[PDB]
């Protein structure tokens, strides 16, 4: 009868709560899901520069500078270079250190763990 | 792989995707509330990258991808215009290196699909 | 009643579903299914090589780079040589020497797995 | 192989077929929602390849192929007119290979498919 | 009642999906099968000369000229002879020598084995 | 051989033949829509080969099938006349062995069923 995008979606999920094809699909990769166990070390090592970082200096835990840590570490592997400049910029001052601390001083450890990951 | 490929071929998706067309003919099934919450959202997303269709040449997917990405920062409940304007540059930059394009040709194209103005993203490229 | 390609189309779907051809098309070849894991091979050896080349000239990741260089591969190795020079004009200039090292450059590597593909 | 030959016969699709027919003529059945999606987006491609019917001779099977690919880019929501011109250019050099084609009723049957100039085409070639 | 070519057809059809006359019409045969067997072996011989045919000279690979190379072979079988000059003079000029390499310079290896097929 | 002669007799096909006529004359059987489709393509393979009686003598099914050859490549959704006149000069060849028959009597005969002029399949003919 109808063939729309509302429709289309509605359909492709009908088909998959009737073949069970979420649950299978998970359980029959088990190979990307190390993945997970991986991300989630980057994350803590991040988390706990940040603490470091902000009791040196003393100044206050900005939360969210996790993300941006990450974030920035991730485009520095693709090479979207233009793009680390103008986030750059928006965070503050003090924390500006930090974030290159993130790219290149800890090019040693946390670079690598993302080569593993996205192997 | 294969033994990734065939797990899901045993479960009968030919089959079972046509069965479930039958049943909406049918009226036996209502449209569900995710698609109306998806459809709600999504829309504004999809005439915008229709807009880039005057950028030719190469794979134009990172065109595409840093225009979507900044769209999504202008759609928060509280936006923020300084990193969108941070993805908005990197697919100018993108587009220039595309044979045929300028640099002023990508700053039509990117400002007028995100529907802001074109000094916005001129005073972050530097 | 009727016998258009609207209906003939139909009514080769509702014979699949009838006799349940489709599950055993797949399960009864079981030679063929082996190209996927020849081609998954491929698909990964162009990637890599894709994201080393991005970080030895500075340039950023351009994705679609990976699948624009597979196109490349088939034509060469099935001769239509005047569909290369148009597509090379397509891309961009730093791009266009790592869409030869796919085709020439690893002539060993790559050229054999699409020769052994189609075995 | 007639390994996979048996394995097809076996499940009986000659009768199923027949026995699908009848159905259709005692209308137990309606025609499917993928068929009417199927001939929307089908019959543009179906009317360009006997366009293609004044090119005389051998196999003409890669000009009757690369049409259908040039229209492929053509028909996309963002349309790649470089990357389908890629294609136009091989069948015009496959088909003046063929005895009693030009290049230049090469030319004429091509982007009489397509439905452009013939300068677009005359381009690439150089 | 009524006897035309049509309900000839359809009559037919009617005592062959009474009878199951299809299916025992294979599976009583088991030794003309095996023709399939040969037949996809010629098909595969002619299509690897026909690419690498199309590599030592330079030339873009023509599909549908493995079509046109066993059909004349078949009838270089039987004696049309005529049949095969007027198709020779449809043919392009670069690929002429690649179907009478099929008749000609391969009758030890194929032309046995459509003699051995027929048989 | 007899194995397969006598798998085919079990199966009671002088019944099963008789039945299904029986069932035609009390109306519980239409035509199958497989015919329609047959009767409609056919039927100009039918007054063809009957426009070949003139031609006298031998066995002449070599003047038959080269001939329904020939019209299955004009009736193409794509025709090839040239790979058409190829089949038709070796029909004319094959008319010209019998005896009675001339080399212009069976031009007459083969290019009258295919009803094309008689100059085409001269020029193949050399």
């Amino acid at each position: 009868i109808a063939e729309t995008l509302t429709e289309k979606h509605t359909l492709g999920i009908e088909k998959v709560v009737a073949t069970d094809s979420w649950r299978v699909g998970i359980t029959s990769r088990e190979k990307k899901l190390e993945r997970i166990n991986i991300s989630a070390e980057i994350s803590r090592r991040i988390q706990d520069e940040a603490i470091a970082y902000a009791r040196n200096k003393g100044i206050p835990y900005l939360p969210g500078i996790n993300g941006i840590a990450w974030k920035l570490l991730r485009l520095k592997w693709l090479g979207y270079t233009d793009q680390i400049n103008v986030v750059m910029r928006t965070v503050p001052a003090e924390w500006r250190d930090f974030l290159t601390q993130i790219m290149e001083n800890t090019q040693m450890e946390s670079m690598y763990s993302e080569l593993r990951k996205v192997r | 792989s294969v033994e990734v490929y065939r797990q899901k071929i045993e479960k009968g998706g030919y089959s079972a995707a046509y069965e479930a067309t039958r049943r909406y003919e049918r009226e036996e099934i209502e449209v569900l509330s995710w698609s109306s919450r998806w459809e709600s959202a999504w829309s504004k997303f999809g005439e915008a990258v229709k807009a880039l269709g005057k950028i030719e040449g190469a794979p134009r997917a990172l065109v595409i991808a840093k225009v979507q990405e900044a769209l999504a920062y202008m759609s928060k409940p509280l936006p923020n215009m300084k990193l969108a304007m941070a993805a908005a540059v990197q697919a100018v930059r993108a587009c220039e290196q595309l044979p045929g394009m300028n640099r002023e040709r990508c700053l039509d194209a990117v400002a007028g699909a995100l529907g802001v103005a074109k000094d916005w993203i001129r005073r972050e490229m530097t």
